C-alpha cells in the first residue's frame, strides 16, 4: 500500500522509538501484585 | 551585577490585571539533573489562559512569562540524554515553569524540547511552536483527518487559523472558513492554495449554517475547528465582550453527518434538544485543549513527537505562521498587555 | 443515496428552541421553592 | 393460496404500544431494479427503537418486523452487480424497509448485504450482525482504539456487550466491565480471554468509579462505552423504568485524560461544571448511533465494508454472539413482546 | 510524569454538585416571568 | 512496518475497491459550476 499509509495514518507516533518508550504505559495492576507477593515471599 | 531580566504576571482579582515590570535574576545556576539551560534566541507571546492558571491553582504571587521558546542550548545535567550543549533547540515552557521565557537564558526539562530543523530561523520557528501544536491536536487526535473530508474553520484568519487551514490543505481537507473583518478575506484570498469558500460574517445578516451548508450541497461539513460559541448571551447581556461568535444552534445544524466538531469554548451548555441532534447525526464533540501536554503530561512521548514532526513541516514549508515585526524585550511589556486583550491576529515574537 | 441523506439533514433541521438558562437557573430553581 | 406471513408494528400512542397478528404477503414479486429476494433463513430479533421512528416520521400504520436478515439469494433485478442466485447473503434491513424481516423471503437493497463466509452458520451470523455492526462502530469509528488502551464496558454482560468486550480484546485493549446481576459476574469470568478486572455493582454501594480509577492506578480510562446514564432522575422519580445505571459525574471523573466517551442516551444534560471537566481533561464525547448507515446512509460503502470485515472477524472466531436457543417463527411475536420490553441478555432468532 | 498526572486528576476531582433540571427549567423560567 | 500497519489501522475500508466506489464524495461545487456555464455555451 503506497497512498493508503499515507490516507490513514498521516501522523505516526512511532517514527521515534526513543520518544515512544518515554510516554506513560498502562498500569498493569497484576504483575505489580505478583512481584508484591513473590519480592515478600 | 549580572543579572537577567524576567517578566512575572501577578494574581489578583481571579483574572484580567497582569502587570509588573521584569525583575531580575541574580547568579542564577543549571540546578537539577534533567533541567537544561538555552540561551534563549526568541520567544513567542501568547494570551495568558489565567483562569486555566486559577483553577490549576499554583500560590505563586509572581508567575513566569513567556512560554514559546527557540534557543541554543548552554550547558546539561548530568541526567541529560537527548541533549547536549551548543545544540539548537525549540519548545514550550510548562504552563507550570520554575523560569520566565521572556529572559535571556533559561532552564527547563529536557522533554519540552525539541531539535531545530536547519531550514527554519529562530523568530518563525518560536512563533509557530504553540499554534502548530493546538492546531495538531486539532486536526489530529481529537478530529481525525482523511483528505475527502470537509473542515470548517471557523476564524481561520487569525493567527491560529492560518496554521489549521495549511494543515488541513497538507491533509488534502477540503475548507470552509469564516473571515470577520473585510481584510481578513483580503488575507483568504492571499493565501496560496486555494481554500474552497470563504464565508463572510461581516455583514449583519449572519449565513454561517445556510450558506456553509449549501457549499456542501447538503453533505454536511464534517469538521468544525469552531473558534467560540455564541451561546449563553443570548438573551442576557447581549455580545458580552463584544463578542459575535457563532451561535450553537447553526453549528449543530452544519455539522455533517457523523462529523467531528472540535470546540475550545470552556462552559459549554449542551441542551437536550441539542444532544438528540447530535445523537441523530452521530457527531462526535471533542474538547481542544493544547495544555494538557505540560499540566497533566501523561502521554509526552506523543507530544514530544509532535513537535518535530512540526518542525518537519515547518522545515518543509508547509506552515508559515502569521508573524508581526519581532522586537526587543524590553518593549514586550507594552505589547504583552494588549496581547493579554486579544490576540493582534499578526504573531508577536520577542528576539534576542 | 446523495439525495437521501441531503434529505435527511433538511428533515432533520428544527427551530432553534433556544434554551440556555442553566447558570441562572441553578439559583433559580432552588430559591422558587 | 400461496401466502408468506409478515409481523407488523403499530405506531400507537408515541411508544410501547406494538402489537399485531403477522398479516399475509399475497403474490409478492421481485420488482424494482435494486432489490433482490431472498429465501430468509435467520431473523434476529432487537428492541425497536419506536422513539427513533417517530421523530422519524413515516406515516405508516403497519411498521415492517424483522431487520436482522441472513438467507440465500432467490434472483436480482436487472441492474444488480455484486450478487448472483443462489448466493448466501447476510445483512441488515434498513429502518424504513418496505418488508419485514420476519418472513420467509424478502425483497431488499443489495447494498445491505454481504456474503456469508462458509465456516458460520445462518443463526449465529443473523444474530451477529446488529450487535457486530453497532460495536465495530463503537471501537472503530467514534472511539479510536490501538493496543495500550484502557476500555471501560459497562454492561458488557448483555448480548451486545460480548461483542464490543471480544473486538475490544481482539484490538488488544485492556478490558474493565461491569456486571449488575452474579450470574453475569459469573460470565465474565467464564470468557476464554480474561479480561482485566470484574466491577460490581450489585451492591447496594455503587463503586464504580472509585474501583475502576484504581484499576487504572491513578492515569484512568480512555475508553467508556457506557449503556445508559442515570442523569435527569437523580433528584426527580429515581431510577425510571428501575434504572440503577451510572451516574453522570462518576463517568465524567472516571474518563481518563484525552478519553472517548462513546455513549447511547439520547437525552443528554452536559452542565457546564461536567464541560468544564471535559475542558480539562481533553475528552472526546461520541454519540453511538447504529442506524446512521441506514437513514441517512451516506457512507454506505464504509459501512457495508464493516459487515464483511464483521464476518470475516466471525469466520475467524473471535465473536461468539450470545444466542438464545433459536424459535420458530409463530411463537416469535410473544417473545418480541418482551424483547420489545427489554433485552433477555440471550440473543433471540428465529430460523426458517 | 505517571505520578504528575495521576495528581493531576486527585486534583481535578470536584463533589457531585448535581444540577440537571433543564427539563422542568424550561418551562419554570418562563412561568415565573 | 509490520506490526505498525496493523496497531494504526486495524480496519481499512480500502480492502474492497468495489465498495469503496459506492460511497458518496465530497460535494464539490467548483465543477459543478464549470460544467453548469460550459455546458450552456
Amino acid at each position: 500500500s503506497l497512498s493508503i499509509i499515507n490516507e490513514k495514518v498521516p501522523f505516526n507516533d512511532t517514527k521515534y522509538s526513543q520518544y515512544n518508550a518515554l510516554n506513560v504505559p498502562l498500569h498493569n495492576r497484576r504483575h505489580q501484585l505478583k512481584m508484591r507477593d513473590i519480592a515478600g515471599q | 551585577h549580572h543579572h537577567h531580566k524576567g517578566l512575572y504576571f501577578q494574581q489578583s482579582s481571579t483574572d484580567e490585571e497582569i502587570t509588573f515590570v521584569f525583575q531580575e535574576k541574580e547568579d542564577l545556576p543549571v540546578t537539577e539533573d534533567n533541567f537544561v539551560k538555552l540561551q534563549v534566541k526568541a520567544c513567542a507571546l501568547s494570551q495568558i489562559n489565567t483562569k486555566l492558571l486559577a483553577e490549576m491553582k499554583m500560590k505563586k504571587d509572581l508567575f513566569p512569562v513567556g512560554r514559546e521558546i527557540a534557543g541554543i542550548v548552554l550547558d546539561v545535567g548530568s541526567k541529560v540524554s537527548f541533549f547536549q550543549p551548543d545544540d539548537e533547540v525549540v519548545g514550550i515552557l510548562p504552563l507550570d515553569s520554575e523560569d520566565p521565557g521572556l529572559c535571556e537564558v533559561v532552564r527547563v526539562h529536557e522533554h519540552y524540547l525539541v531539535h531545530k530543523p536547519e531550514k527554519v530561523t529562530w523568530t518563525e520557528a518560536a512563533g509557530s511552536i504553540r499554534d502548530g501544536v493546538r492546531a495538531y491536536t486539532a486536526l489530529h487526535y481529537l478530529s481525525h483527518l482523511s483528505p475527502g473530508k470537509s473542515v470548517l474553520i471557523m476564524d481561520g484568519a487569525s493567527a491560529f487559523g492560518t496554521i489549521a487551514i495549511q494543515l488541513a490543505h497538507h491533509r488534502g481537507a477540503k475548507v470552509i472558513s469564516t473571515a470577520c473583518s473585510l481584510e481578513d478575506k483580503q488575507c483568504l484570498e492571499r493565501f496560496r492554495p486555494p481554500i474552497a469558500r470563504v464565508i463572510d460574517v461581516s455583514n449583519g445578516k449572519v449565513h454561517v449554517a445556510e450558506s456553509c451548508l449549501e457549499e456542501t450541497g447538503g453533505l454536511g461539513v464534517d469538521i468544525v475547528l469552531d473558534a467560540g460559541v455564541r451561546l449563553y448571551s443570548k438573551d442576557d447581556e447581549p455580545a458580552v465582550k463584544l463578542q459575535l461568535l457563532p451561535h450553537k444552534h447553526d453549528i449543530i445544524t452544519l455539522l455533517g453527518v457523523g462529523g467531528h466538531w472540535v470546540t475550545t469554548e470552556e462552559n459549554l451548555q449542551l441542551d437536550p434538544p441539542d444532544s438528540h441532534c447530535l445523537f441523530l447525526k452521530g457527531a462526535t464533540l471533542a474538547f481542544l485543549n493544547d495544555e494538557v501536554w505540560n499540566l497533566s503530561n501523561v502521554q509526552q512521548g506523543k507530544y514530544l513527537c509532535i513537535l518535530k514532526d512540526v518542525m518537519e513541516k515547518l522545515s518543509t514549508g508547509v506552515f508559515r505562521p502569521q508573524l508581526d515585526e519581532p522586537i526587543p524585550l524590553y518593549e514586550a511589556k507594552v505589547s504583552m498587555e494588549a496581547v493579554q486583550k486579544n490576540q493582534g491576529r499578526k504573531k508577536q515574537v520577542v528576539q534576542f | 443515496y446523495k439525495k437521501k441523506a441531503a434529505a435527511y439533514m433538511k428533515s432533520l433541521r428544527k427551530p432553534l428552541l433556544e434554551s440556555v438558562p442553566y447558570e441562572e437557573a441553578l439559583a433559580n430553581r432552588r430559591i422558587l421553592l
